[PDB]
């Protein structure tokens, strides 16, 4: 089911000069005659894309990293490009993305495959006897506990000429975003440089962590053609872009790149005027990345706050001094089950970077319908001759059911 | 789009953005640009045995918070200590879902 | 308190933890699960001591902090020194970004070259290109302009007596 | 078509030991192998399916090395529920062909077997044949050798054995040998006797019955 | 779960036909080869037929050619043989098995043998349904050594495969061996159970076994002593 056909002759990495090339529409907005702005994740102009050429079986494909989205474009004449697999490991224990194109249909899966380490699909017969042209999925070996599942109508596959196919891939917040557009290209060996929107394709409730991918080919012993594609990668960018006086988008420029585009988009205009203009001032962007924290090794005493064997009366609560600790909670997360827990003057989602000053644990018992009682601004009995909690208070309040330990017959 | 499942009754304040425990990191996490209504209810006469209902289970260890609206269904072997454990469950090593 | 098994959850006993705590102003010992790194001075990093986050150029001080003392602020109030937690040494922050950039251009109906002022700098680099045609100004480094040795009315005011044109192009 | 050859075929080992089959082919297949386990009166299970790949469900002591040809499992550390028959299984080319199998015992201490013989019932004798039953109890070695003999002349051709599954609590075996003849025949000789052959014995044992002598 | 049962089996005389059925629950059975395979008595596994999707591509076993026949439906997801002129060496244990996986498709599972059916058993013998004759093997100083000495009773002549012979109702757990029957070249089968008891015991407590054939109805219960 698996065959690896590779040759041992690496290749020099080539590139080339995506000039002004994979701008989509980030809204379904429809606008008319403006220039409206919008920071987004997008492919940088006049960037540096990777091209992978089909023609090395003379006398291919790698897997690739998906670092924030990619931009992926395809010339070829006829359709040796398939869909593509996407995910972490590429491998079982783990989920993955697959989109293929057979005939006639588009399939996609999310499952736990094991694809091989060539995968492709083979197809013979396009000519022997013109019928029937029986195909060969040699993609993966084990397919089982899949999720989602979508057969639709097929991607650009419609129709010398070569047909340049555009696509841009993002994995944001558990959804995958493929936008693309479909040209008919004459100038070979290249991408052109005329200027085309992308219009969205597909939005997939996905939800796996992606980190590499791979594209399938289709080869016809098996030769595989002539094609190629490109590879480019996203950035977080600031883009100006201008309509048309009917939608569609004419014309973009990108701020970031060059000391011109800058003036071109605070001026919100594509032509500047003979001066001299302020820009912003210079800007350095950080290297690397540091934490400094004191010298600690003990883990704090969570089991003899928490799991405690007798607590004190609330009129006589009790007070402990927590110090030169570290303060991993998750080892509570086997052994208590807290009903109530909220902090004032911090976020939780932020306790775990943080460092924290003169630490003091009150502990007690009360009754189950005065834990409301324990906030800030609270009135009854407890909080008015028992136990106050100040109105600047910077801490946590946790409290959980104990009718298994401090109730008898 | 609707998500369900079933979870304990003290968790249910979990299902919040921003929020912090075992189901929020390790086994749903929420956005915290989130448009939409979460409803819960007590499911005692349905989901539960006499003997004990052990059909519905939780992540317990992971090695990094979960992602807004993603989902982990992976069973390897955690290891919580300082070795290989080889897939094998011994010591310092656990299995990553408990009932 | 009367507490028996069999009382309405409203009346069973509950155990109440209170914790309290200041944050990011005086010395602290609990911190979390965070794992420390080295200390990279000279340089345009990202750090974070003892939960203050921030971005900046860390370098050795002459500061002296009485015992008590953990941070430093100065009179906008934003935090410029520092004492690692680990070496009890005192370091300076100072932020990254400075100096000001104008572009001078002839006018995109005519062409796309321009030039670009760095008003602080004294090459004799923090530019963005090198390029030719370096030239030091008591207004900045002109980047992208050829010196010549006329003169003639202003054109372009560049400043201190200085001025350009898209003359020969160039 | 493909044939497959497994080397080790009836395997014996301890209990939490290295274990290691091989299977070779005859063509070239890539990976396309599976490793089959096979316990005594159920259907098989697959363990392994592309040559080094484990199923869900598959304890992480198998382990499965391929080639072009030459693929191996291996168990380490045996575990008491590992004791079946192992078959290596080629997924290349259809028709898809198995191997032959591969028994794995038990270990035990050499135990010669206790031996018994007994003469056929009166009750037999009337209807007109003899069985004659010798039987060779506990012993692990299986490789006994059963020679009956009727007047000291070596008997070949009219006697069947079984054995039985290696016992769960002193993992012997158990065999049982049956010599048919008619009771006309029968009559025709005075001495009865079965020889045993086995490792735990320094020199063969016979037990013997003479016709007639109550 | 993915399933696959099977039906039609039993015993037959040999010279006639047979029909097995098999049914899958689970699969998208289009998309799969499907496969018999025999298991003989004592043996090892065997594959005797393959058959591919709409079934153009047939592959028979060279023992078996020019008399079974394969059919598949996929419509009501069913394989069967036809198994024509029947010999005595077709006696085994069946099995339907997916193995297919069809690579033209996107298919899920492994890539194998992954799931198989359970087993049905045929048999051939020109035999019928005959009981079972029974004698006491009588403990013997030739079967007695030291401490224990073993008694048993053999049950010989029965076709119906099925037959079990217990100690005492079912007390005795200790010695009691039943070895595998043997099939005699009359074509009808035999065993003996065998179980050792202390030489002070030979006659003094209850060994009777009791023979049960359960495709007929007989029940007899046979006491062992030792010999007069
Ligand atoms: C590309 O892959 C697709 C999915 O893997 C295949 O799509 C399958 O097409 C079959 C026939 O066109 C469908 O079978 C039909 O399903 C309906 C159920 O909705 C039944 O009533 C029909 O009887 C049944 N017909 C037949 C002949 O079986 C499959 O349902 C459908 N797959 C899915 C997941 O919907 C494409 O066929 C495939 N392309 C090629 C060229 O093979
Ligand atoms: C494809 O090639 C790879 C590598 O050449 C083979 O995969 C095995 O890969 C692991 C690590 O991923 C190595 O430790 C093994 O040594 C490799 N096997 C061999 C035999 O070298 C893989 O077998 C090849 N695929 C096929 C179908 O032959
Ligand atoms: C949107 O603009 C396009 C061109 O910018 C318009 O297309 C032209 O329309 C005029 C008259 O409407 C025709 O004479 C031209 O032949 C058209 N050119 C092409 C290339 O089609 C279009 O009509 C506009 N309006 C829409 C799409 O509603
Ligand atoms: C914190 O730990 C570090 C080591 O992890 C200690 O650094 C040592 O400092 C002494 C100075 O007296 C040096 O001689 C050692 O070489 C240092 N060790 C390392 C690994 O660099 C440091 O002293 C500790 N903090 C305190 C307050 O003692
Ligand atoms: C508080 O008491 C509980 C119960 O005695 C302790 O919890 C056990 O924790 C271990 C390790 O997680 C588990 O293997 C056990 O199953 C737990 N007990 C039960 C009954 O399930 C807990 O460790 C104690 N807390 C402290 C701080 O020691
Ligand atoms: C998505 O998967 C990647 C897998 O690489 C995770 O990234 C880190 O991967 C390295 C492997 O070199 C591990 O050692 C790290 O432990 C991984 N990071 C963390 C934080 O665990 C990445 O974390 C995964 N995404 C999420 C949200 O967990
Ligand atoms: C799909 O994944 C689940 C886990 O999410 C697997 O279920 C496990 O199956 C094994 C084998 O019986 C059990 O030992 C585990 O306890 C199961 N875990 C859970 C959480 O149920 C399931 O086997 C996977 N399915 C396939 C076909 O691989
Ligand atoms: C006829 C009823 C009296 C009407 C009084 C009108 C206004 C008084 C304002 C507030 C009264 C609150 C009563 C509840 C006290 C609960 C105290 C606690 O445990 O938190
Ligand atoms: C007993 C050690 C004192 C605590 C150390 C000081 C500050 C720590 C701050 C917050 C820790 C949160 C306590 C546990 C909450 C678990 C959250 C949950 O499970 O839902
Ligand atoms: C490299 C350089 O420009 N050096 C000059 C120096 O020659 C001059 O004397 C001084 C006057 O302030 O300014 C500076
Ligand atoms: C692309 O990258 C190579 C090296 O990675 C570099 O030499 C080349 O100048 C880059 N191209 C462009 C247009 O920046
Ligand atoms: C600049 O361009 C506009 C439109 O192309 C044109 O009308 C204008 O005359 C140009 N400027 C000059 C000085 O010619
Ligand atoms: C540049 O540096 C030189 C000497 O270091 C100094 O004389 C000059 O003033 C500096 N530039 C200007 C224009 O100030
Ligand atoms: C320009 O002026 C400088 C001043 O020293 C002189 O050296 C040079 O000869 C003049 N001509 C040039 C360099 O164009």
């Amino acid at each position: 089911q698996c065959v690896n056909l590779t040759t041992r002759t690496q290749l020099p990495p080539a590139y080339t000069n995506s000039f002004t090339r994979g701008v989509y529409y980030p809204d379904k907005v429809f606008r008319s005659s403006v220039l409206h702005s919008t920071q987004d994740l997008f492919l940088p102009f006049f960037s540096n894309v990777t091209w992978f050429h089909a023609i090395h079986v003379s006398g291919d494909n790698p897997v690739l990293p998906f670092n924030d989205g990619v931009y992926f474009a395809s010339t070829e004449k006829s359709n040796i490009i398939r869909g593509w697999i996407f995910g972490t490991t590429l491998d079982s224990k783990t989920q993955s993305l697959l989109i293929v194109n057979n005939a006639t249909n588009v399939v996609i899966k999310v499952c736990e495959f094991q694809f091989c380490n060539d995968p492709f699909l083979g197809v013979y017969y396009h000519k022997n006897n013109k019928s029937w042209m029986e195909s060969e999925f040699r993609v993966y070996s084990s397919a089982n506990n899949c999720t989602f599942e979508y057969v639709s109508q097929p991607f650009l596959m419609d129709l010398n000429f070569k047909n340049l196919r555009e696509f841009v891939f993002k994995n944001i917040d558990g959804y995958f975003k493929i936008y693309s557009k479909h040209t008919p290209i004459n100038l070979v060996r290249d991408l052109p440089q005329g200027f085309s929107a992308l219009e969205p394709l597909v939005d997939l409730p996905i939800g796996i962590n992606i980190t590499r991918f791979q594209t399938l080919l289709a080869l016809h012993g098996w030769t595989a053609g002539a094609a190629a594609y490109y590879v480019g990668y996203l950035q977080p960018r600031t883009f100006l872009l201008k309509y048309n006086e009917n939608g569609t988008i004419t014309d973009a420029v990108d701020c970031a790149l060059d000391p011109l585009s800058e003036t071109k988009c605070t001026l919100k205009s594509f032509t500047v005027e003979k001066g001299i203009y302020q820009t912003s001032n210079f800007r350095v962007q950080p290297t690397e990345s540091i934490v400094r924290f004191p010298n600690i090794t003990n883990l704090c005493p969570f089991g003899e706050v928490f799991n405690a064997t007798r607590f004190a009366s609330v009129y006589a609560w009790n007070r402990k001094r927590i110090s030169n600790c570290v303060a991993d909670y998750s080892v509570l997360y086997n052994s208590a089950s807290f009903s109530t827990f909220k902090c004032y003057g911090v976020s939780p989602t932020k306790l775990n970077d943080l460092c924290f000053t003169n630490v003091y644990a009150d502990s007690f018992v009360i009754r189950g319908d005065e834990v409301r009682q324990i906030a800030p601004g609270q009135t009854g009995k407890i909080a008015d001759y028992n136990y106050k909690l100040p109105d600047d208070f910077t801490g946590c309040v946790i409290a959980w059911n104990s009718n298994n330990l401090d109730s008898k017959v | 789009y609707a998500d369900s499942f079933v979870i304990r009754g003290d968790e249910v304040r979990q299902i919040a953005p921003g929020q912090t425990g075992k189901i929020a990191d390790y086994n749903y996490k929420l956005p915290d640009d989130f448009t939409g209504c979460v409803i819960a209810w007590n499911s005692n006469n349905l989901d539960s045995k006499v003997g004990g209902n052990y059909n519905y289970l939780y992540r317990l260890f992971r090695k990094s918070n979960l992602k807004p609206f993603e989902r982990d269904i992976s069973t390897e072997i955690y290891q919580a200590g300082s070795t290989p454990c080889n897939g094998v469950e011994g010591f310092n090593c656990y299995f990553p879902l408990q009932s | 308190y009367g507490f028996q098994p069999t009382n309405g959850v409203g009346y069973q006993p509950y155990r109440v933890v209170v914790l309290s705590f200041e944050l990011l102003h005086a010395p602290a010992t609990v911190c979390g699960p965070k794992k420390s790194t080295n200390l990279v001075k000279n340089k345009c990093v990202n750090f974070n001591f003892n939960g203050l986050t921030g971005t900046g150029v860390l370098t050795e001080s002459n500061k002296k902090f009485l015992p008590f003392q953990q941070f430093g602020r100065d009179i906008a109030d934003t935090t410029d020194a520092v004492r690692d937690p680990q070496t009890l040494e005192i370091l300076d922050i100072t932020p990254c970004s400075f100096g000001g950039v104008s572009v001078i251009t002839p006018g995109t109906n005519t062409s796309n070259q321009v030039a670009v002022l760095y008003q602080d700098v004294n090459c004799t680099w923090r530019v963005y290109s090198t390029g030719s045609n370096v030239f030091q100004t008591r207004a900045g480094c002109l980047i992208g302009a050829e010196h010549v040795n006329n003169s003639y009315e202003c054109d372009i005011p560049i400043g201190a007596g200085i001025c350009a044109s898209y003359q020969t192009q160039s | 078509d493909i044939v497959m050859t497994q080397t080790p075929f009836t395997l014996s080992a301890s209990v939490g030991d290295r274990v290691t089959i091989t299977c070779r082919a005859s063509q070239g297949i890539r990976n396309d192998l599976g490793w089959y386990q096979q316990k005594p009166g159920k259907a098989p299970k697959c363990l392994i399916y592309a040559a080094s790949s484990l199923l869900s469900g598959v304890p992480s002591r198998f382990s499965g090395s391929g080639s072009g040809t030459e693929f191996t499992l291996t168990i380490s550390s045996l575990q008491p529920e590992d004791f079946a028959t192992y078959y290596c299984l080629q997924h290349n080319s259809y028709p898809w062909t198995f191997g032959q199998g591969t028994k794995l015992e038990i270990k035990r201490t050499v135990a010669a077997p206790s031996v018994f013989i007994f003469p056929p019932s009166d009750e037999q004798l009337k209807s007109g044949t003899a069985s004659v039953v010798c039987l060779l109890n506990n012993f692990y070695p299986r490789e006994a050798k059963v020679q009956w003999k009727v007047d000291n002349a070596l008997q070949s051709g009219n006697s069947q054995e079984s054995v039985t599954e290696q016992d769960s609590k002193d993992s012997t075996y158990s065999l049982s040998s049956t010599l048919t003849l008619s009771k006309a025949d029968y009559e025709k000789h005075k001495v009865y006797a079965c020889e045993v052959t086995h490792q735990g014995l320094s020199s063969p044992v016979t037990k013997s019955f003479n016709r007639g002598e109550c | 779960e993915v399933q696959l049962v099977e039906s039609g089996g039993g015993l037959v005389k040999p010279g006639r036909s047979l029909r097995l059925s098999c049914a899958a629950s689970g699969f998208t059975f289009s998309d799969y080869y499907m496969s018999w395979i025999r298991q003989a008595p004592g043996k090892g596994l065997e594959w005797v037929s393959y058959i591919s999707s709409s079934g153009s591509t047939i592959y028979y076993a060279d023992s078996v050619r020019g008399r079974f026949t394969i059919s598949r439906d996929n419509a009501k997801n069913s394989l069967y043989l036809q198994m024509n002129t029947l010999r005595a060496e077709d006696t085994a244990v069946y099995y339907c098995a997916r193995g297919g996986w069809e690579l033209r498709s996107l298919a899920g599972g492994y890539y194998g043998m992954d799931v198989w059916g359970q087993g049905t058993t045929v048999t051939v013998s020109s035999a019928s349904t005959k009981g079972p004759s029974v004698f006491p093997l009588a403990p013997s100083s030739k079967s007695t050594s030291g401490g224990t000495a073993a008694l048993g009773c053999l049950v010989k002549d029965y076709f119906p495969e099925p037959v079990t012979v217990s100690w005492n109702s079912g007390a005795l757990t200790s010695g009691v061996h039943t070895f595998p029957a043997v099939l005699q070249s009359s074509g009808l089968y035999s065993l003996s159970s065998v179980v050792t008891v202390p030489s002070s015991s030979l006659g003094t407590q209850t060994y009777i076994c009791n023979v049960n054939h359960k495709p007929s109805n007989t029940k007899v219960d046979k006491k062992v002593e030792p010999k007069s």
